[PDB]
């Protein structure tokens, strides 16, 4: 389970701030939208299994 | 790895390596007075893909 | 790293003792435009290298 | 202009100032994080590392 945050999911990068940094207001929601919902499925699946 | 530092373990790492079990191909010439032309051609003039 | 006038047929001279033909893969004398330049060090007696 | 190797670099802060025992933002030769630094005695770095 914590190696679940080094995983990119189709976002651009693994990490918040290299989105927060390289990339518009508008450009990061996008991004950000796609760490959230896989960051999220892994949180479900583990959930399951307890 | 670039300027990484490891110590103590084993890593899977995906990179830019030889086939294992192939063969190498000698390109060195030495030349002593003569420049010819068929040395230039592409047996010799070769490719770049990775 | 240069943009460089290349040679049709290039070539090269060995710096211990001048050979019958000259060292000449470009004639560029008015100092091209240029990505990279760099110097690094070898051993002089090792025998292979990667 | 705007081809070439003689930069302006205009770095942002490459301070002298690694200040151990607290909490700090790093940008170390391309990474990006937080942590808490503290000095120590290591005899595993080559020149290129
Ligand atoms: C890298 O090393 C080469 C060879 O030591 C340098 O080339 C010499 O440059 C000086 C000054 O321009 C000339 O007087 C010599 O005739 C050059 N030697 C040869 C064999 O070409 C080169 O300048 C060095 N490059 C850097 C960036 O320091
Ligand atoms: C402007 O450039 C100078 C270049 O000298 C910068 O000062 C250097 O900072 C590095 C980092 O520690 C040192 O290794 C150098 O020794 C410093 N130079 C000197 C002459 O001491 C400076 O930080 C830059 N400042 C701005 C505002 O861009
Ligand atoms: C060798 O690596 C293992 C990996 O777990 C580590 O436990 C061990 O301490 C290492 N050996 C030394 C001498 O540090
Ligand atoms: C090599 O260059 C020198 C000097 O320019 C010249 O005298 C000599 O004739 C050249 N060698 C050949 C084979 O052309
Ligand atoms: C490598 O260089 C060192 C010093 O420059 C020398 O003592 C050593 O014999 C060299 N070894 C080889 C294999 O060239």
């Amino acid at each position: 389970l914590l190696q679940q945050l080094f995983n990119k999911f189709g976002a651009i990068s693994s990490s918040l701030q290299e989105i927060l940094s390289r990339l518009d207001p508008p450009e990061a929601q996008v991004q950000i939208d796609r760490l959230i919902n896989g960051r999220l499925t892994a949180l479900n699946a583990y959930v399951s299994q307890q | 790895v670039l300027n990484r530092v490891y110590l103590n373990t084993t890593l899977l790492f995906t990179g830019y390596f030889p086939k294992s079990g192939a063969n190498f191909r000698d390109l060195a010439l030495k030349g002593s007075k003569y420049l010819s032309t068929l040395w230039y051609k592409p047996p010799f003039l070769s490719d770049f893909n990775n | 790293a240069c943009q460089y006038t290349m040679c049709e047929y290039p070539h090269t001279v060995c710096k211990s003792k001048g050979s019958i033909r000259n060292e000449s893969w470009h004639i560029d004398s008015s100092e091209p435009l240029c990505l990279f330049k760099k110097n690094f060090t070898y051993n002089v007696s090792a025998d292979w290298l990667y | 202009i705007n081809s070439g190797t003689t930069c302006s670099n205009d770095l942002l802060y490459s301070n002298t100032e690694v200040s151990t025992g607290v909490c700090v933002n790093y940008d170390l030769y391309g990474i990006t994080g937080q942590g808490i630094f503290k000095e120590v005695s290591a005899a595993y770095y080559n020149n290129w590392q």
